[PDB]
């Protein structure tokens, strides 16, 4: 079941304007891009693209209200500049298990105003020295990187 | 960053930070050269240089 | 179309019509054995004769259209002779090689999985490790060991039900359709063998070869595993041992120990009850070890442990005549005995009552790390021969025999007070009290036993009281044996009467397994044990209580949901949640409950918030006299073994996590079950034309919850069938009708 | 020297005193050359080192 | 008792016991009002 199918399977005869949390993981990508979602999704605030073979997020929809996006287990190697404009209100991003290999790749996220968490587990960029410090200086608004704030104090629950 | 301690020599002369290049302060836990092979080789070398 | 013509012409002659009409489908296998011919004596000679002539091997009349009569050199591959009487044309073995060379290719992806029981051997040897050959004089005991690794611990009868459901779905019988035991293997194999064209009969044979266990009573000299016995020819020899290690995978024998633990708990809580038999039977038919009903496990496994033995005996199952004492099972070979409880005085002049076993008898004392043969008369240790590995095992066997020697020397040699209690603080058997009293030290008892000379007959090292070798001086009647002592090849299964106090006597009157010699340990089972009685949940500790509560809520999800959405007050005060409320802190049962109750109300008010997982997680906290407080809890505490665990309202936690991408819920690591965020039919009568022509067992998939259709059940007869309403099981409901009359 | 047979799982030792007669097939090429070159100097198990 | 690392999960007004020191346990109540310089 590719995205276009499961989306409708998850649409559940409920109009796109009335979805607030959509879960689409392990499904597929057309070739390496999200296909099936459309801008009519306006009430969505939790999209989970986990394990969907995804080579980029170029053709992502426009979700004003998105706040909890997660692209873990995919193979994004850049092109995150789109997420800034297309998800102005995103405040919880989960890029774990992807193919990011440089701090430069995370430069585009600097212009997201309301960012609160960035999970970056199992990514080749996490093997660097002064990794967390460099990330926290490139993304000053961040207050939880990988789960801990600044002194390795776990992020409080109920987020 | 990828830490490269040798790059420290770009700022401090080598003789100032020469201690950096000495790996061990103590007898290592391994035997470097010994046994019948390294003795026969020494005998052969000594005779070769005077053949 | 041709087969029906064959049947018609068979019935035309009025001599086979008798056989074809009067022989019920039951009496077909006994007709199938009226073969003709004389088979063949000396088949090797016949083969050497056949291969000399041409056209030895018969083949069906299809080669003609797919194998040329002559290869590219003019050699007749096949002939036209119709061996004996049949359509099979004779063929020369050149045809086999012609097929293997210029033949129709194919894709073989179903072979490495249909023949798993051989490729497993291949991949297990391919990764084996070899060690140096040691030429020590090998001692080879004669153990009975498993010779089928990965047998999937099925019997020889339920394997047939698996085969009939994987390879012959349209010939399944009534005993399967009108059931609720689907098994897991039958859903994996059905998926794997979905398009196999191999050989339905061969697929069945391979499946029953893979899904059965066998034993051989082989001369083993180490290892004893299920995988070390296939390579016995490679590992051990008459004078050599080639150290070796199969490199495949092993079986986890955890179901057996879980069964042992469940049997122990059930027997305790049934004997501490008013009517032990009813409790035992109801628990067996209701309790489940890792999902499977305990009755199926008891009728499936061969495990031989005391508690399981009593559980089987109370269920009218044959139990081994051998009795287990001190970890060694004692198979009687000869003699008779009588318990004859008599009185004695211990070393400290303490009165004691012990069953003086009166009568001369010989036992084989087989054990895990030692073996022995012990023949004794009343208070007379006539002879004890021991063997095993190291002197520790030899000493263990010797002391076990000495304790069960009926000699008063051990009784009078006691040092201390023989007042021993178990984990349950109960009065153990005085002989058993002696057993544990002496299990640690017996030096003074060895000195009392003394030492006598030995004549060095055939080579038999004697054992000194210091547990050391001696070629001349050895303990009394104790003769450590070299060249090993062989075990037995039979168990002599018998039915034994059970008294009302969990003492398994027999028709002869000798106790085999007293209930007091069962509390060896009370560790934690690896699987999950589920009980159908709210009282039982508070037996194995907080972990079991939580797991059973959540599994019960899952079991009855539809009823819980309807009652929660319609009559919440009744649901919030059921009995099943009283054990759970024992864990919750006393000073917070109310404040918690209200918070849940109010929150639950929020789900009934606004639609779209009906979260199954949240409701199941938070429901057990509702049962309480709820209070009111503005506090908005984030996590609710629970007391487990004195530690405060926490259950998260919104999210997952160790006490409760429902894994997404799957329907499985886990509580404290222990598996709870499946939560949803063919079979089950009932026969009604013979053919009824009002419902139209008969169906096949496949088409029955297209029926409603109560629609009636007539199907061709099994091999032959057609029976009207209908889907079932209500679970309709054999749980306590059947017991109630039977136990109520037993008043 | 120490000889190891990995097909028989054997670990034997050859004392230096036997280097004057042992067949020169077990050793590798470099050790074989060393032994061959030093053999003329072997007296009573030692090796002259003037 | 709750380890001092776990009491951070208590909600406002909750009360529980914590191992606050050497073999010592005390009852702690979370302040609804949060004060800070």
């Amino acid at each position: 079941m590719d995205m276009k199918r499961r989306i409708h399977l998850e649409l559940r005869n409920r109009t796109p304007a009335a979805v607030r949390e959509l879960v689409l993981d392990n499904c597929k990508s057309n070739d390496g891009k999200i296909e099936g979602l459309t801008a009519e999704f306006v009430n969505l605030e939790f999209l989970s693209l986990i394990n969907v073979g995804l080579i980029s997020v170029s053709n992502l929809p426009k979700l004003p209200k998105l706040k909890k996006l997660e692209l873990s287990e995919n193979r994004i190697f850049g092109g995150l500049d789109m997420l800034a404009e297309k998800l102005p209100n995103l405040t919880h991003l989960n890029l774990s298990g992807n193919k990011l290999k440089d701090i430069s790749t995370l430069e585009p996220l600097k212009k997201l105003e309301c960012l609160k968490s960035l999970d970056l587990f199992n990514c080749e960029v996490t093997n660097l020295n002064d990794y967390r410090e460099s990330v926290f200086k490139l993304l000053p608004q961040l207050t939880y990187l990988d789960g801990y704030d600044r002194e390795d104090q776990e992020a409080p629950d109920s987020d | 960053m990828d830490v490269n301690p040798t790059l420290l020599f770009l700022k401090v002369p080598v003789q100032n930070a020469i201690s950096t290049t000495f790996p061990y302060t103590g007898d290592p836990p391994y035997s470097h050269g010994t046994g019948t092979g390294y003795t026969m080789d020494t005998v052969n070398r000594t005779h070769q240089y005077s053949e | 179309m041709e087969r029906i013509k064959e049947l018609r012409d068979l019935m035309s002659q009025s001599r086979t019509r008798e056989i074809l009409t009067k022989t019920t489908v039951d009496h077909m296998a006994i007709i199938k054995k009226y073969t003709s011919g004389r088979q063949e004596k000396n088949p090797a000679l016949r083969m050497k004769w056949m291969m000399a002539m041409k056209y030895p091997i018969t083949a069906d009349k299809r080669i003609i259209e797919m194998i040329p009569e002559r290869n590219e050199q003019g050699q007749t591959l096949w002939s036209k002779t119709n061996d004996a009487g049949s359509d099979r044309v004779m063929v020369s073995p050149l045809a086999v090689t012609w097929w293997n060379r210029n033949g129709p290719t194919t894709s073989t992806v179903h072979y490495p999985k249909v023949y798993k029981t051989y490729f497993e051997k291949v991949e297990r040897l391919k990764h084996g490790t070899f060690g140096p050959v040691h030429f020590r004089n090998q001692v080879k005991i004669r153990r009975r060991v498993d010779t089928n690794p990965g047998h999937a611990d099925l019997s020889a009868k339920e394997a047939q039900d698996v085969i009939m459901e994987v390879v012959f779905p349209n010939e399944v019988g009534a005993r399967i359709l009108t059931s609720e035991s689907q098994l897991t293997i039958t859903k994996e194999k059905k998926e794997e063998l979905q398009d196999c064209k191999i050989a339905p009969l061969m697929v069945a044979y391979m499946l029953e070869r893979e899904l059965v266990r066998k034993t051989r009573f082989l001369p083993v000299a180490g290892g004893t595993s299920s995988v070390y016995i296939e390579v016995l020819h490679l590992t051990q020899g008459t004078c050599w041992e080639q150290m070796y290690t199969p490199g495949g995978e092993v079986r986890n024998d955890d179901v057996d120990q879980s069964l042992i633990i469940a049997a122990r708990n059930i027997v305790r809580r049934a004997t501490v009850s008013a009517d032990p038999l009813a409790s035992l039977l109801e628990m067996c038919h209701s309790t489940q070890i890792g999902g499977i009903r305990m009755v199926d496990i008891l009728r499936q496994n061969p495990t031989e442990e005391q508690a399981v033995d009593i559980c089987k005996a109370a269920m009218g199952l044959r139990i081994s005549s051998s009795f287990s004492f001190g970890g060694f099972t004692f198979k009687r070979t000869s003699g008779s005995s009588v318990t004859k409880e008599e009185e004695v005085l211990t070393g400290n002049l303490q009165t004691l009552k012990i069953r003086v076993h009166e009568g001369y008898e010989e036992f084989t004392m087989v054990g895990q790390r030692a073996t022995a043969i012990l023949r004794k008369a009343t208070r007379r240790l006539i002879q004890l021969i021991v063997s095993g590995r190291n002197e520790q095992s030899i000493a263990e066997a010797i002391i076990v025999a000495m304790v069960f020697s009926q000699e008063d020397c051990m009784i009078k040699a006691v040092r201390g007070d023989l007042n021993f209690v178990n984990r349950a603080n109960q009065r153990l058997n005085p002989m058993h009290q002696l057993l544990r009293h002496f299990q640690k030290d017996a030096k003074v008892l060895f000195q009392n036993w003394g030492t006598e000379p030995i004549d060095n007959v055939m080579g038999m090292i004697g054992i000194l009281p210091d547990m050391t070798p001696s070629t001349e001086m050895s303990l009394r009647g104790v003769r450590v044996s070299k060249m090993g002592v062989d075990e037995y090849s039979s168990t002599e299964r018998v039915v034994v009467s059970i008294d009302r106090f969990l003492r398994v006597r027999d028709q002869r009157g000798n106790v085999l397994l007293s209930p007091e010699e069962v509390s060896e340990t009370q560790g934690t089972e690896k699987l999950t044990i589920t009980y159908s009685s709210s009282m039982m949940w508070e037996i194995n500790g907080p972990e079991s209580v939580l797991v059973n509560t959540y599994q019960w809520i899952i079991r009855n999800w539809e009823t819980v949901k309807i009652q929660w959405s319609q009559d919440p007050t009744m649901l919030y005060n059921k009995m099943e949640f009283e054990p759970f409320q024992s864990l919750v802190p006393k000073a917070a049962r109310g404040q918690y409950s209200g918070f849940v109750r109010t929150l639950f109300q929020q789900m009934r008010d606004v639609l779209g918030t009906f979260d199954t997982v949240q409701i199941i997680k938070l429901l057990p906290f509702a049962a309480a006299p709820p209070k009111q407080s503005r506090m908005q809890f984030s996590s609710l505490t629970v007391n487990v073994r004195g530690s405060g665990m926490r259950i998260l309202i919104r999210g997952n936690s160790p006490v409760f996590n429902y894994n997404k991408a799957t329907k499985r819920l886990t509580v404290l690591g222990k598996d709870a079950g499946a939560l949803t965020e063919l079979r089950g039919f009932l026969i009604l009568g013979k053919e009824d034309k009002r419902y139209g022509p008969a169906l096949s067992i496949n088409e029955l998939s297209n029926l409603a919850k109560g629609e009636k259709a007539n199907v061709l059940i099994g091999q032959g007869d057609v029976v009207l069938v209908m889907k079932r309403k209500r679970d309709s099981s054999i749980l306590t409901d059947s017991q109630t009708a039977t136990k109520r009359i037993r008043m | 020297y120490m000889f190891e047979s990995k097909s028989m799982k054997l670990r034997t030792q050859i004392p230096a005193e036997m280097l004057a007669n042992i067949d020169l097939k077990y050793f590798n090429e470099l050790t074989k050359k060393k032994i061959e070159k030093i053999r003329p100097l072997l007296i009573d198990g030692t090796a002259s080192l003037s």
